[PDB]
RNA sequence: CGAUGUCGGCUCAUCACAUCCUGGGGCUGAAGUAGGUCCCAAGGGUAUGGCUGUUCGCCAUUUAAAGUGGUACGCGAGCUGGGUUUAGAACGUCGUGAGACAGUUCGGUCCCUAUCUGCCGUGGGCGCUGGAGAACUGAGGGGGGCUGCUCCUAGUACGAGAGGACCGGAGUGGACGCAUCACUGGUGUUCGGGUUGUCAUGCCAAUGGCACUGCCCGGUAGCUAAAUGCGGAAGAGAUAAGUGCUGAAAGCAUCUAAGCACGAAACUUGCCCCGAGAUGAGUUCUCCCUGACCCUUUAAGGGUCCUGAAGGAACGUUGAAGACGACGACGUUGAUAGGCCGGGUGUGUAAGCGCAGCGAUGCGUUGAGCUAACCGGUACUAAUGAACCGUGAGGCUUAACCU
RNA sequence: AAUUCCUUGUCGGGUAAGUUCCGACCUGCACGAAUGGCGUAAUGAUGGCCAGGCUGUCUCCACCCGAGACUCAGUGAAAU
RNA sequence: ACACAGGUGGUCAGGUAGAGAAUACCAAGGCGCUUGAGAGAACUCGGGUGAAGGAACUAGGCAAAAUGGUGCCGUAACUUC
RNA sequence: AGGACCGAACCGACUAAUGUUGAAAAAUUAGCGGAUGACUUGUGGCUGGGGGUGAAAGGCCAAUCAAACCGGGAGAUAGCU
């Protein structure tokens, strides 16, 4: 559950440590973003020599979730922060060639088989 | 809302509706029978039968229970010596509410409350 | 927030209408004691259903 | 109910070991990768447990590349295949949310010799 | 189509060989007699009028019992009826089970919902309600404004504000059935029900799907 | 002006069309996507943030779209008081001066228990022509009507190429509503446990009271959303803009004057709910009492004895029903409530005893003890024999049938 | 600028976005030197801005504990 | 103006904790504050808790929430030292 | 030693909420500032209306103050309602 004004961290090496969510792609008064679904952010807390800097404002896609995603025979998969993997505004393309921590299986699809292969761990 | 739910509040909060129940009870026993209001009368038979069916096991541990449920050496001696053997053969229906009828002061309801076993 | 024009006696009397008493249906008498009292209540002097209660 | 009791019993699974809070626990899920069936282990801490006949469920903690990772899994689901305990540990509760707030040599919990 | 009448007794799940939960209402579905059926000749309309469990001999009423031994029909607790289309013909004395949702998917189940009592706007209506600070007094959760001034200078009909929720018929139509046990008297209906487990529901065949 | 309270903001909406999107169409200097203009169409929807007291407006990022205006520049007996607008003080300016500045800056009491109309919901009385208990027909009224993205058709039609289809299907989701607690969680001051200070139970132990539930840790039912099921329709009839067929007035031509056909989220149905006080008071299956007397005012008459039915009402146990009413279940021929047995859930090895340790403490008895609202049963207690209301075959005229 | 109508004057800093804030430019409608000017260590129930933590202020409310509101018994007003 | 949630000067100062006349629980002592009972709707007031975010609400971090004591290491710009 | 610090009695009233035909004709609760000094308080006395006092707000002068209250001129006058 992602929204506005939320702190997040980031999972790939593009040189971001800590970014802030200003909106939520999908359609109108969309205020809820889980893993999979594309947001947009600004980069609070940089790396002083990353592929970003501070400042910047890119789409980025959720793969952890404090709240946690659902199965559907109820088994619920939780997490202990909310991370982030920062993508680009026009191709919708990661930017780091690693990820780092685990995954869920619900992020796999045809845009994001780069995610899962370079995660070391997929749920 | 109110749905299956249990309890009444009788317009007291929770230190106050134990206290006051633990004295009822205590009354009960010393007296046999007492006279209240039906709403009282009918909560307190949810508090004296379970601690009438604790006395009908006479041990250290179930009178411990009960002395700390009504904190009165003289009515916890009474109810696991007089009440327990009177009620062992009775499975449950240690009460018997019979309606008074009203009051003067507020017009309330009024109920005698008693033991089954006392004439 | 008050009134602008003074009510009826016609207007008071229907309000009032609701405002009657019902009295008791019927009374119930005790098998040996004879007397009458209310349903599933005891007497002034201790009965009830024909056995003493006081 | 008298009618639900028997058709929760169907499906429930008499293969279910018996496991407190605070143990290590291994649990075999299957996975479905496109056409192909296959299993993954999940191993950690039980934290909190919930019975309620065929909707018991279990909660499992474990750290997995340096970030910490709950998972609840359905007692008697099919997808859950073997679950078992590799070290019984003693502790005074059932609910050890206290391992969440905590990590390191600070979360260690002590074993139960039985 | 020809509907049944059961009986809520609570909702489950039901695991599936794939790895899903799905979830259940259960309907104890008895077997529903036959007590009338009107004809377009007298009654102006073709339906079926259903009766279902079991009732009192000491409190069923004389009227009820002569109507049901008009049929040859034990006294149940309540009467339902069924409209029909071309086609579909029944007697006095039958008893309908439920295998007649054999080869029915889609099912709409009506019944009436859980009385919530004297509800509150926000709560009847799904309002929003006003700031809890900054100078707020006594105004945290009422409706507000209601109308304009003096245009028209009233209030309009079917305006949502507090009143009665609950203790209403409601339908819901397109639930998925999961099984039918015949033996058992049971219906599986995906999804969830209006109504407290106990309570009488109606489910009939699809009417759009 | 013997007071109609004022800008903006929050909640709450409603109406209109000179329409922002969705829908249909004409023209195009419309090859296609994407466009420009115009006609019809209000059924639905119509954004979050920084600045400012601001509507307005600038910028960031979405959206299918971020409409125009009216409602006392809607709405203070609904809220707010940021500004404007009282008394304090200051700056710049003017005035020799008390003072003045829609120039600025700091701060600065927003009362009303609803009498009537209206609205949201719930009831009592009577009537519907003998009465009572049930199931319905549905005149009429209300609720909803929004749509994005991907894939197939097809990299096909089109285009020298980048580019890229109309129509028609499939799938998954965002905002909205209805329903529910099985699952994921919150509450759960009526359950269990940890612990601080203090008092008390003759004292240890063990407990109880108070200090926000003393501070906390979990948590049963119920209620809940963040949780999961479902819906927006398909289809039909008559249509607007529009496209037409045949066809004269006008030997041709012409969508029209006669006639026929297609045609939109607009309209009526179709989906759901209310609903015969619909006084035009409706329909159907059932049940109920088939006794005698007298009096003037001779009649839809009055009174007496006997009779008191179907059924209802009242009291009680009560409810996942409920403000009080009302509705549902039960009442000794009974599981309605309370209590009890077993089980389940929750808390977490109870007290006591023995052992080890100088001791705090740990160990075995012991997954023990306790267990609210849960389930399956159990008359142990309370729901009593009664009594009360409600009657005794149901008006006149006319049509058909049987006597 | 507590003073500047034009003005949200221009540039830079902070913010993804800053009519508010800070540092500069001087074109001072209409600063200015005891109706005092500049700066200033400490202090302010002083005005404005930013940040860390913090949370139902909110996203969007939900449950619970008590007092009122609801019913019954008694006394019993008011504005108009 | 009331048997009014207001105001009024001086003296005595117990125990356990505790720096203390603060605060908690109590002794001697004094009271339950002159309308009660019942069920547990909307809504108002005093509060408690809370799934994820943490000022995005708002004129404005108003209110609410949060640290909060003893001992010890150690503590910047600036300065009238 | 300090017109020194934190913080009770005491004095005061900065914010919020309740109340505003209130428990009260300015109060209640949660917070708040001073709290050895330009401090507060008890008793008694003095300064009076064009006057008194005023760390100066046109503030106070017996719930009344850009000129207190009572009586008198006085049935002031009113082109006003
Ligand atoms: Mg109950
Ligand atoms: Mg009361
Ligand atoms: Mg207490
Ligand atoms: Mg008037
Ligand atoms: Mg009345
Ligand atoms: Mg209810
Ligand atoms: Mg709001
Ligand atoms: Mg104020
Ligand atoms: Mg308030
Ligand atoms: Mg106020
Ligand atoms: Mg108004
Ligand atoms: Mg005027
Ligand atoms: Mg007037
Ligand atoms: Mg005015
Ligand atoms: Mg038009
Ligand atoms: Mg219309
Ligand atoms: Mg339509
Ligand atoms: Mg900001
Ligand atoms: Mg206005
Ligand atoms: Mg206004
Ligand atoms: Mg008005
Ligand atoms: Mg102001
Ligand atoms: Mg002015
Ligand atoms: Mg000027
Ligand atoms: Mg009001
Ligand atoms: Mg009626
Ligand atoms: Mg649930
Ligand atoms: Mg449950
Ligand atoms: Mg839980
Ligand atoms: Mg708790
Ligand atoms: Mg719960
Ligand atoms: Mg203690
Ligand atoms: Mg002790
Ligand atoms: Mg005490
Ligand atoms: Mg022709
Ligand atoms: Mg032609
Ligand atoms: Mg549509
Ligand atoms: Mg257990
Ligand atoms: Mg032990
Ligand atoms: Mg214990
Ligand atoms: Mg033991
Ligand atoms: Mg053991
Ligand atoms: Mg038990
Ligand atoms: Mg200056
Ligand atoms: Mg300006
Ligand atoms: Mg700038
Ligand atoms: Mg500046
Ligand atoms: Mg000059
Ligand atoms: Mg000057
Ligand atoms: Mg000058
Ligand atoms: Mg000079
Ligand atoms: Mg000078
Ligand atoms: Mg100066
Ligand atoms: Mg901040
Ligand atoms: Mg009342
Ligand atoms: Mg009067
Ligand atoms: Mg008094
Ligand atoms: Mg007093
Ligand atoms: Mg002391
Ligand atoms: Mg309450
Ligand atoms: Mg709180
Ligand atoms: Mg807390
Ligand atoms: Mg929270
Ligand atoms: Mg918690
Ligand atoms: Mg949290
Ligand atoms: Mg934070
Ligand atoms: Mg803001
Ligand atoms: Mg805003
Ligand atoms: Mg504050
Ligand atoms: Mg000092
Ligand atoms: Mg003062
Ligand atoms: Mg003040
Ligand atoms: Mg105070
Ligand atoms: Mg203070
Ligand atoms: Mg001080
Ligand atoms: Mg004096
Ligand atoms: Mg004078
Ligand atoms: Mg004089
Ligand atoms: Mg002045
Ligand atoms: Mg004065
Ligand atoms: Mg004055
Ligand atoms: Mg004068
Ligand atoms: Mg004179
Ligand atoms: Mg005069």
């Amino acid at each position: 559950m992602i929204q506005e004004q939320t702190m997040l961290n980031v999972a790939d090496n593009s040189g971001a440590r800590r970014v802030m969510c200003i909106k939520v792609l999908g359609g109108s008064h969309r205020r809820y973003a889980g893993v999979g679904d594309i947001i947009k952010i600004t980069i609070k807390e940089a790396i002083p020599r990353g592929k970003v800097k501070k400042g910047d404002v890119l789409k980025a896609v959720v793969v952890r979730t404090k709240k946690g995603v659902r199965r559907p025979d109820g088994s619920v998969i939780r997490f202990d922060g909310n991370a982030c993997v920062l993508l680009n505004n026009n191709s919708e393309q990661p930017i780091g060639t690693r990820i780092f921590g685990p995954v869920t299986r619900e992020l796999r699809s045809e845009k994001f088989m780069k995610i899962i292969s370079l995660a070391p761990e997929v749920l | 809302m109110r749905h299956r739910k249990s309890g009444r509040q009788l317009n007291r909060n929770s230190s106050h509706r134990q206290a006051m129940f633990r004295n009822m009870a205590g009354s009960l026993v010393r007296h046999e029978i007492i006279k209240t209001t039906l709403p009282k009368a009918k909560e307190l038979r949810r508090v004296v039968e379970p601690l009438i069916t604790l006395a009908k096991t006479d041990s250290v541990a179930n009178r411990r229970l009960a002395f700390a449920r009504t904190r009165d050496n003289e009515i916890v001696a009474k109810l696991f010596n007089e009440l327990g053997p009177r009620f062992a053969s009775r499975a449950g229906g240690y009460t018997r509410i019979l309606k008074c009828g009203f009051r003067a002061g507020d017009n309330a309801p009024m109920a005698y409350i008693e033991l089954v076993d006392r004439s | 927030a008050v009134q602008q024009n003074k009510p009826t006696r016609s207007k008071r009397g229907m309000r009032r209408s609701h405002d009657a008493l019902t009295a008791v249906t019927s009374l119930s008498v005790d098998k040996t004691s004879g007397e009458k009292h209310l349903r599933h209540h005891i007497t002034a002097d201790g009965y009830y259903r024909g056995r003493k209660v006081i | 109910s008298n009618i639900i009791k028997q058709l929760e019993q169907e499906q429930m699974k008499q293969d279910v070991p018996s496991f407190r809070p605070g143990d290590t626990v291994e649990v075999k899920v299957w996975v479905v990768e496109g056409s192909k069936k296959r299993l993954q282990a999940f191993e950690g801490v039980v934290i909190a447990i919930r019975n309620r006949g065929l909707h018991s469920a279990f909660t499992v903690r474990k750290i997995s590349n340096g970030e910490g990772v709950e998972r609840v899994f359905q007692t008697h689901s099919p997808v859950v295949d073997s679950i078992s305990v590799k070290r019984r540990g003693a502790v005074r509760k059932a609910k050890l949310y206290y391992l969440r707030e905590r990590t390191g040599k600070a979360a260690r919990i002590k074993e139960r010799l039985n | 189509m020809i509907g049944l009448v059961g009986k809520k007794v609570g909702m489950t799940r039901i695991f599936t060989e794939d790895g899903v939960s799905i979830p259940v209402t259960v309907i104890e579905v008895e077997a529903n007699r036959v007590t009338q059926v009107k004809d377009l000749a007298n009654d102006g309309y073709r339906a079926i009028q259903v009766t279902t469990g079991a009732k009192k001999a000491n409190r069923v009423t004389k009227p009820e019992a002569g109507h049901f031994a008009k049929a040859g029909v034990e006294a149940g607790r309540g009467l339902w009826e069924f409209r029909l289309a071309e086609g579909e013909e029944f007697t006095v004395g039958q008893s309908i089970s439920v295998e007649l949702f054999a080869d029915v998917k889609k099912v709409d189940v009506t019944g009436t919902s859980k009385g919530k009592g004297f509800a509150g706007t926000v709560k009847r209506w799904n309002f929003r309600t006003q700031d809890a600070t900054h100078g707020n007094s006594l105004s945290h959760r009422v409706p507000g404004s209601i109308g304009q001034n003096q245009t028209p200078g009233k209030v309009f009909k079917g305006k949502k504000m507090a009143g009665q929720m609950g203790n209403e018929r409601v339908t819901v139509q397109s639930l998925d059935v999961v099984r039918v046990d015949a033996e058992r008297n049971l219906l599986l209906v995906k999804g969830a029900v209006p109504g407290a487990t106990g309570s009488d529901l109606i489910v009939k065949p699809a009417v759009k799907a």
